[PDB]
């Protein structure tokens, strides 16, 4: 059948207890990064490696939605694996109407409504997600973060996840508009390894970045040489 | 810290801390079978080991499986509660099924186990269902890649592995197979069905009997899934007996 | 969609949502109706400055002929008034008549009703007073509640401090009282003044037989008081 | 606070205490067994005689749910029939659309899957009972399963369900069932169930009785009556 | 307690109590009583203003005997003339009574295993007759059903089976009337000692080989009473 | 919780147990069948002197030949009668003759326990009283919530109807005439009623084989008084 | 299942509703909002709860949304809720617009959301929207217009109004400040500045939108950084 | 078939039809009305199929009253003619279409008078003049004849009459009778009928 | 509460 | 909270 009542309400505080709870399980997540450069962004994210058995190129936490939009994420896997192919389709769908590629804060606006609606339907829980989305149109490059809720907001740069707080007082010292993005990449590991401890390698970090040529996975070479 | 709210621990809403309950407690139903699983991928072949245990000398042991055929190319081993596995093996032969009926080609390996993965985690974010107290390990050879080792669970999490395990043992087989890739030169396996085998009964403690165990291969020459025979099982069990 | 049984019996044969619901009515702006003799008034409490006072009117035209004053949550109110708005207009179309006071009143008080025996939904929560003239140019009142009840009352009132002001109307509720028209609309007045502790925090509003609703200025109420 | 009352709910330690309940329904009913022999499968029931108003074959425990299958059962009989028209009609549908007789391997697995599905949510509880299907064919042979609450489902030489289930399993452990004949077979079911029949606790029953095999040229069908006394005789001057 | 308000939780013991108590709803009606011999099928039953109306017509083969909620009575009764219509009009023949109550049981078992559902809080005796001769069968919330020689269920209906166990060895070679006068003995039981069998308590239906089930109420009654 | 078709211990539905506590709450009405007609009738309990008693309808005509006295929540009534008028229409386009006492009764006591999880979410909380002649002659039956119905030969419902049956069954006889069975309730209504009774406060209708469903006029009641 | 229904349409004993109240609550500890009506036009002022360092800003606003040609709104509660919300009356004004060939009245655009937040206050057993909004507009039946509409699905007309963090202590400012007849838009502007500085000063930390009338063709323009950062010098001389 | 004729002044719409509803070969009334009072300055007039014409304006007539209820003021003549055109566009491929020519007539306080023109197919127009039906044909090149855009309401009775005259003269059926009303500023206003 | 009247 |  499935259940018709919401699982989200509000408390006599004015509290929303499931999505505050689905903030803690983002908060407990891996640590992601995003810096936007001046001519690119860059998204970094931690692969918690807890084997040498694991096959890392066997799944990706760096993923293309479109030639010039891709994400990453903090939080539980599955859920963005949900949002990833929701995201995706939502891209086509616009595509198909339009025949022009989606914006970078449309595609976002999409996906956050997509999110809202896990806080409001019935007999389901909220994504225990927080999305990094980068994306570049109208020759300008685009970072965004959308929250469990169906928040979304802009950055220059920012960090979710395990000790994200500490994450960001390090960017905000580390960063100013007119870097590029070579050395936008150098700072976003930094900022990684600031709560990593475990010798970073190619194989336990993923970056993707995106410029006027789109959106792309640095290939574990090229990984292995900011390093 | 290990705090609880509500009802988080009757249905699959978050706890204070962002935790699903209800999915954990489906990963210690897997472990209510008491059989451990194995798997591991070499540049030849993958192969997966399994328990047999037939405690019951009136049961027809023949009907006593824990290895499924999903395509002709694609085997798996389950590991949990049985009714649930044959449920999921019936998805997965549907989903391979329907794929190819669509797409002109077989399902790959790792797609095949995303999209189980995907069904996983829609029984952790709508409260009406139960998870599957189940995990599932796919073996199969892509084109480009070679063999293949899959597994995933009932969170709807998902991984290819040079090995892995599942079931009661599971931990301390983990730890057994580390050990031995670290040895082997560019971090792989080379006597795969032999690897799979000791690192079986070094974590039980058993030692087998041909009839105690099940095996299923897919190799590069060979692609089409298959089980050894008794016979087959007993040829290893000799071999790794009289070195 | 959703099908929980919303309002059940209880031991002793209570339906307690229905009976929270005419709480929510009490809770209410007093309202305040009286039938006089070719003439029926309306009133009603006011609860500020800065607010368009055209806005929040208590108060409402249903068709030409009949309008209604309410009691309880406002959202539920505007949501009742609209259903007996169309309801109205499809009156009209299939017999060609406007409708009767109570008619109308009958398919309120049916509407109220079944959100009392509905799964999934929750009572309303108001009181309505229905006026107006039938074709015979006889005067009407009705009043409807939650439970979706009515009946045709002489004189009545709703909301907060409806009990006090209806023990006052049955003592003055008389042939002299309502010998007139400004006598009528007085009564009414004098009724709300009985719990408005005010006099320019009141609207007001009459209807004369064929004449459609008239809502008074506050210069002319501040000529009665 | 408890755990216990959804099947779309598991305990910390990972059990589903609803479909455990459900077992607990088939253990409280009286015996069922299937031994499948040399060319067939027998059934054999301990059948509680409740009332002496009741007519004799009144509440059957064993069913056709196709002309070569038969279908044994133990728990709450309400349920089970559902369970004989879940299969009847499964064993239907698969004629209509491959034009042959459904394998017994195919229809035990697509009744268990059944089964299973009220094994996952609030909006349905699990089945209270057991089952055995038995059949016989020249090209698969004898064929013997059986499916629990829970929606497992396996083969079977010999099977019992029930509450005497342990008692009855050791009995039939004794016998070389492969080398035997479903005429040797019918006579040491109704041995069996006499065997433990608790004579002290539970008053009266009739013993139930039927085959498939090369000697009903795979057709399931009750055991004769006369067949059926002479098993009862033997049975009864047995236990001695 | 948490284990008796929803007829899909199993208790630890292997029971559901939302059948039980509907169980307990059939008790509570008044007495009913059915036998049969070899040639014609009986309904007896004690009427509790009008008396109320226990014994309903189906077809004409096949008559019953209410016990509980007097609703789920008339919903049940409808759904049993609605399956013999449909199989005269189909197959120009009379629903086997065996058939029919399979078809009760199917019914009635449906909701016991659904969340929001309950029993059906009524049993049924069912008299028929058809091509394997006359038929007794009850039917209960569980969703269960007995083939019957005799039976009796409702209140006090216990001392009714006692007496219907001790006859019923006589009951397959009576006449119509000695089969009736079984029936009305058996149902005298449940009476408290004072009170007695009248005109205005008693109902029978009768159907049997060459008489279409037939319901006997007030001066109908008479003839089979006085006989007594 | 609970459930609105869970069983108890006893094997009573509750919703249906607490329905008929909610008759306790309503108004007494009493029916008497003889053989020269039926009669019906029902204490209005006016609640203010501003409620206009002829408002107050607990006796309505179905058809030309049956009548129906409702006690409890009236709102809830509205719907069983509107079905029951259907329904004697149906059978009239279908079949061209008059439908039963008893069919009418069957008909609408089939729409209780239809209740369960918009459809009707609680069992109705209405007794009713069904008084009309057919080709069986005068007959009077009785429903409650739970859909039983059963003729009667006098029977009352609502606060006080244990007290007026005990009347009923000393003053009622076969051969009484319809004259007597007017009186006699009227004397019943009177001793178990709160207020004084008079000829605004009650109503009364008799359906006979001679003449049509007849609601007794204010003058009519004063000649009875 | 009804054991972990939290039945969120339901009445309390007192006659309350429960998660409207709650939804309200959400409301008051978000940005202050605040509206005032003028004889040449409208505005908006805001508070922007953005505030952080490292925050892009891509968009021309935070808080405020434009509705039609003729309309703007604000809104105090849950952001994601706001999306939803905004997105629904963009869409009634074009079903509107499209079925009359003329724009939405303020009023009908507002009574139109209203019956959508009833809705969910009677039915569906959902949360609410725990969203306040205020809504500016000129339409050709009352001129220049700002309403408010709450979580229940209530709406009110006002002169001036605020929603959210410490709204009461700006009701209270705007009842003794607040010329009615007499404001202007210049004027208007000063109020707002006077009313978020107690209830709160930087340019960064607030929003001001204008709806104005030019040439027969409403104009509604989010003031630049430059003209926010003067009119706040403006203040701090008085 | 229906005759429908309107004629916009500067301040004023006059609008006449023809009073008779024909079945066959016979006149069945000869007091017929073709207009409808949509709000106290609109006027509906509606020809076509049977039933249709009826049905779809007295629908338009009770949702223009409905929108007056709801929001306290009417429907502009403008926003009424598009509403009346959405319906009838919206209903053309549907399962149940309306056969109906529409004029619509109305006075605005802000804009003055308005006269719409709208075949079945719902396309609308708005026109100085405008007339339905086959006496059209043979009166929509006296009214481009004589018509002004200055011609006072006395003019433009007499410039209708010339209209029905020529009816009575050239056209084949019989139309003796004509319903004549006026909107202005202050509402609809009952003419005489023009009668032969 | 502003949700009444 | 952020989601305000
Ligand atoms: C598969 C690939 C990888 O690195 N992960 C994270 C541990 C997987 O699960
Ligand atoms: C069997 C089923 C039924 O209704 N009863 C009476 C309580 C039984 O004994
Ligand atoms: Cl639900
Ligand atoms: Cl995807
Ligand atoms: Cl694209
Ligand atoms: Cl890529
Ligand atoms: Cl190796
Ligand atoms: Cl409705
Ligand atoms: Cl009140
Ligand atoms: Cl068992
Ligand atoms: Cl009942
Ligand atoms: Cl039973
Ligand atoms: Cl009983
Ligand atoms: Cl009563
Ligand atoms: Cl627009
Ligand atoms: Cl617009
Ligand atoms: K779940
Ligand atoms: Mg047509």
């Amino acid at each position: 059948r499935g259940y018709s009542f919401s699982l989200t309400t509000f408390s006599p505080s004015g509290k929303l207890v499931q999505i505050e709870y689905a903030l803690a399980a983002v908060a407990g997540g891996a640590p992601s990064v995003g810096i936007k450069a001046a001519n690119g962004v860059v998204l970094a994210t931690e692969k918690k490696q807890k084997s040498i058995l694991y096959d890392e190129r066997s799944v990706h936490k760096v993923e293309p939605i479109t030639k010039h939009i891709g994400l990453v994420y903090s939080g539980m896997g599955p859920d963005y694996r949900v949002l990833v192919h929701r995201a995706r389709k939502l891209a086509q769908q616009y595509y198909l109407v339009y025949q022009e590629p989606i914006p970078t804060a449309q595609l976002v606006q999409r996906v956050a409504s997509v999110m809202q609606e896990y806080t409001q339907s019935g007999g389901v829980r909220p994504f225990g997600v927080s999305l990094l989305i980068c994306g570049w149109n109208e020759g300008r490059p685009y970072l965004f973060q959308s929250d469990p809720s169906g928040a979304y907001f802009a950055w220059k740069a920012t960090a979710m996840g395990k000790n994200y707080v500490n994450g960001k007082t390090f960017l905000e010292k580390r960063y100013n508009e007119d870097l590029e993005l070579e050395d936008a990449i150098h700072t976003a590991i930094l900022t990684l390894k600031e709560s990593f401890e475990g010798q970073m390698t190619e194989d336990n970090i993923e970056v993707g970045i995106c410029n006027e040529a789109g959106f792309r996975r640095l290939t574990p070479t090229e990984v292995k040489d900011y390093l | 810290r290990g705090s609880s709210a509500g009802f988080d621990r009757h249905i699959t809403i978050f706890s204070p801390e962002g935790r699903l309950y209800q999915v954990e407690y489906a990963f210690k139903a897997i472990n209510q079978g008491g059989l451990t699983s194995v798997a591991v991928r070499g540049k030849d072949c993958a192969v997966i080991v399994t328990q047999k245990k037939v405690p019951d000398k009136l049961l027809d042991s023949s009907t006593v499986t824990h290895l499924f055929k999903i395509t002709e190319n694609i085997g798996c081993v389950m590991t949990g509660m049985t009714a649930d596995s044959r449920s999921q093996v019936q998805r997965a032969r549907y989903e391979a099924a329907n794929w190819k009926y669509k797409y002109g080609y077989e399902i790959p390996v790792d797609m095949l186990c995303k999209r189980i993965a995907d069904i996983s985690q829609v029984y952790t974010q709508n409260a009406e269902m139960r998870p599957l107290g189940c995990c599932m390990i796919l073996i199969g050879i892509d084109e480009e890649q070679g063999p293949q080792v899959y597994k995933c669970d009932p969170a709807g999490y998902y991984c290819g592995f040079k090995a892995t395990a599942a079931g009661v043992k599971q931990t301390e087989s983990t730890s057994f197979l580390e050990k031995k890739v670290k040895k082997k030169f560019d971090w792989t396996f080379e006597q795969t069905v032999e690897t799979a085998i000791t690192c079986l009964s070094t974590v039980l403690s058993i030692d087998f009997k041909p009839s105690e165990i099940e095996v299923g291969v897919v190799t590069v020459e060979n692609p089409k899934f298959r089980i050894l025979t008794e016979a087959e099982i007993d040829a290893h069990l000799v071999a790794l007996a009289e070195r | 969609s959703y099908d929980r049984a919303i309002t059940v019996f209880s031991p002793d044969g209570h339906l307690f949502q229905v009976e929270y619901a005419q709480e929510a009515v009490k809770k209410g702006s007093t309202a305040v109706g009286v039938r006089g003799r070719d003439i029926v008034v309306l009133g009603v409490e006011k609860k500020a400055k800065l607010q368009d006072e055209r806005t929040v009117r208590k108060i409402c035209a249903l068709d030409d002929n009949v309008c209604m004053a309410f009691a309880g949550l406002t959202a539920d109110a505007r949501i009742v008034i609209n259903r007996a708005r169309v309801e109205c207009q499809s009156h009209r179309l299939t017999v060609e008549d406007p409708v009767t006071v109570e008619y109308i009143t009958r398919y309120i008080a049916s509407l109220k009703q079944r959100y009392t025996q509905s799964n999934g939904r929750r009572p309303f929560g108001i009181s309505a007073l229905i006026v107006g003239f039938d074709f015979d140019g006889t005067p009407r009142l009705y009043q409807t509640d939650p439970s979706g009840t009515y009946h045709a009352w002489k004189a009545n009132a709703i909301g907060r401090g409806a009990k006090s002001v209806r023990e006052f109307l049955e003592k003055n509720y008389t042939d002299e009282a309502i010998e007139t028209d400004d006598l009528t609309i007085k009564l009414v007045i004098k009724a709300l003044l009985e719990v408005v502790q005010g006099g320019k925090n009141i609207e007001l509003a009459v209807m004369r037989r064929d004449q459609s609703l008239k809502i008074l200025n506050p210069e002319e109420i501040e000529k009665y008081v | 606070t408890g755990y216990d009352l959804s099947a779309s709910t598991f305990s910390p330690d990972g059990r589903v205490f609803q479909v455990e309940y459900a077992m607990k329904a088939v253990e409280n009913s009286s015996t069922a067994i299937g031994i499948r022999c040399k060319d067939g499968v027998v059934f054999g029931v301990e059948k509680l005689v409740l009332s002496k108003l009741y007519e004799e074959g009144s509440n059957k425990r064993l069913f056709n749910v196709d002309r070569h299958v038969g279908m044994a059962v133990a728990g709450l009989l309400a349920d089970a029939r559902s369970l004989a028209d879940i299969a009847r009609e499964e064993a239907s549908n698969f004629r209509s659309n491959f034009g042959y007789n459904i394998p017994l391997k195919h229809l035990a697995d697509r009744v268990a899957m059944y089964v299973h599905a009220y094994t996952l949510y609030s909006a349905v509880r699990p089945f209270g009972c057991s089952f055995m299907l038995g059949s016989y064919s020249v090209n698969d042979g004898a064929q013997l399963y059986m499916i629990d609450p829970s929606g497992v489902s396996y083969g079977y030489w010999g099977c019992a369900i029930g509450k005497a289930r342990q008692a009855a399993k050791t009995e039939i452990e004794k016998l070389q069932m492969k080398e035997m004949t479903c005429r040797d077979i019918v006579k040491e079911v109704a041995k069996i169930i006499y065997i433990v029949h608790d004579e002290v606790k539970d008053k009266a029953f009739e013993l139930e009785l039927s085959w498939v095999g090369e000697l009903t040229n795979g057709r399931h069908e009750i055991v004769p009556k006369d067949i059926r006394e002479e098993a009862e005789k033997y049975a009864k001057e047995s236990l001695k | 307690n948490q284990y008796d308000n929803d007829v899909t939780v199993w208790s630890p013991q292997g029971r559901i109590h939302q059948i039980e108590y509907a169980m307990e709803a059939v008790k509570q009606g008044s007495a009913t009583v059915g036998l049969k011999s070899k040639t014609h099928a009986v309904l007896v039953a004690l009427k509790r203003a009008a008396h109320q109306k226990k014994i309903l017509h189906v077809d004409n083969h096949i008559g019953i005997s209410i016990a509980g909620l007097t609703a789920d009575a008339r919903l049940l009764c409808n759904f049993m003339r609605q399956e013999c219509l449909d199989s005269r009009f189909v197959f120009d023949r009379p629903l086997p009574v065996s058939r029919l109550v399979s078809l009760i049981g199917s019914k009635t078992q449906i909701p016991t295993q659904r969340y929001g559902r309950r029993p059906y809080g009524v049993g049924l005796l069912i008299a028929g007759y058809d091509d394997m001769g006359p038929h007794i069968f009850q039917t209960c919330p569980s969703a269960n059903y007995f083939d019957c020689r005799a039976m009796s269920i409702g209140a006090r209906s216990q001392s009714a089976r006692t007496y219907l166990e001790r006859h019923m060895s006589e009951f397959m070679e009576c006449n119509l009337n000695e089969l009736v006068k079984h029936g009305l003995r058996a149902l005298r039981e449940t009476l408290p000692a004072e009170q007695d069998l009248t005109t205005k308590n008693v109902s029978i239906g009768i159907v049997g080989k060459d008489l279409e089930f037939t319901i006997y109420d007030d001066d109908d009654v008479s003839p089979f009473l006085e006989g007594l | 919780d609970r459930g609105v078709n869970t069983f108890s211990p006893e094997g009573r539905l509750f919703q249906v147990e607490y329905a008929i506590e909610a008759i306790k709450l309503g108004s007494t009405a009493i029916g008497i069948q003889t053989s020269e007609g039926v009669c019906l009738a029902v204490e209005k309990r006016i609640t203010s002197p501003l409620m206009e008693p002829s408002s107050i309808e607990k006796i309505v005509e179905i058809d030309a030949h049956i009548g129906c006295a409702m006690s409890g929540l009236i709102a809830d009534a509205k719907t069983l009668i509107d079905k029951a008028r259907v329904e004697t229409q149906n059978h009239w386009f279908t079949y061209n003759e008059t439908m039963t006492v008893e069919s009418v009764t069957q008909a609408v006591s089939n729409l209780a326990l239809q209740f369960g999880e918009g459809a009707m979410s609680r069992p109705f909380g209405v007794a009713l009283l069904f008084g009309g002649v057919d080709e069986k002659g005068p007959q009077l039956f009785h429903m409650d919530p739970s859909g039983t119905f059963v003729q009667c030969d006098a029977r009352a419902i609502g606060s006080a109807s244990e007290g007026a049956q005990s009347s009923l069954q000393e003053v009622y006889h076969k051969s009484m005439t319809l004259k007597e069975a007017i009186k006699s309730s009227l004397i019943i209504l009177k001793q178990v009623m709160e207020e004084k009774l008079n000829a605004t406060n009650i109503e009364l209708a008799t359906v006979q084989p001679g003449q049509n469903f007849h609601m007794f006029t204010k003058e009519e009641l004063e000649e009875v008084i | 299942s009804r054991r972990y229904d939290s039945r969120t349409t339901i009445f309390s004993p007192e006659g309350r509703l429960y998660q409207v109240e709650y939804a309200m609550e959400a409301i008051g500890h978000a940005g202050t909002c605040l509206g005032i009506l003028a004889n040449d036009g409208v505005l908006l002022a805001a508070e922007r709860r953005n505030i952080h360092k490292l925050l892009d800003e891509v968009f021309f606003s935070e808080k405020i949304y434009k509705l039609n040609e003729d309309m703007a709104c604000s809104v105090a509660g849950i952001t994601s809720d706001a999306n939803v919300l905004t997105n629904e009356l963009r869409l009634i004004a074009q079903r509107y617009l499209l079925q009359y060939q003329e724009p939405i009245p303020c009023e009908q655009l507002v009574t139109a959301l209203c019956d959508i937040k009833q809705a969910y206050t009677q039915f569906g057993g959902k949360r609410p929207f725990g969203v306040s909004l205020l809504y500016i507009g000129w339409d050709k039946h009352y001129g220049f217009q700002l309403y408010q509409s709450d979580p229940s699905g209530n709406y009110g007309g006002w002169k001036a109004t605020c929603i959210g963090n410490n709204s009461a202590a700006a009701v209270s400012m705007l009842k003794q400040d607040y010329k009615e007849g007499e404001m202007t838009l210049k004027s208007a502007l000063a109020l707002a500045i006077k009313v978020l500085n107690k209830t709160m000063l930087s340019a960064e930390k607030v929003e001001i939108a204008t709806l104005t009338r030019e040439n027969g063709k409403t104009v509604i323009r989010v003031l630049k950084q430059k003209e926010v950062e003067q009119l706040i010098k403006k203040h701090e001389e008085e | 078939m229906e005759y429908l004729i309107g004629i916009q002044g500067p301040d004023y719409v006059l609008v006449a039809s023809d009073r008779v509803a024909a079945s066959n070969i016979v006149q069945m009334k000869d007091d017929h009305d073709k207009m409808f009072k949509m709000s106290e300055k609109i006027l509906l007039l509606c020809v076509g199929e049977a039933g249709d014409t009826v049905q779809f304006a007295e629908y338009i007539q009770k949702n223009v009253q409905l929108y007056k209820m709801r929001n306290g003021y009417e429907l502009s003549p403008t926003a009424a003619a598009n509403f009346t055109r959405r319906n009838l566009a919206d209903c053309l491929r549907s399962r149940t279409p309306y056969h109906v020519n529409l004029l619509l007539a109305g006075y605005d306080e802000h804009e003055g008078p308005a006269l719409y023109y709208m075949d079945y197919l719902a396309a609308l127009a708005k026109a100085p003049f405008a007339a339905h039906g086959y006496g059209a044909f043979l009166t929509l090149s006296i009214l481009d004849r004589y018509y002004t855009p200055t011609i006072s309401r006395e003019r433009a009775v007499e410039l209708l009459r010339k209209c029905l005259e020529e009816l009575q003269k050239r056209f084949i059926l019989n139309l003796p009778t004509f319903s004549v009303r006026i909107i202005d500023k202050n509402g609809i206003h009952d003419l005489d009928n023009i009668s032969f | 509460r502003s949700y009444y009247s």
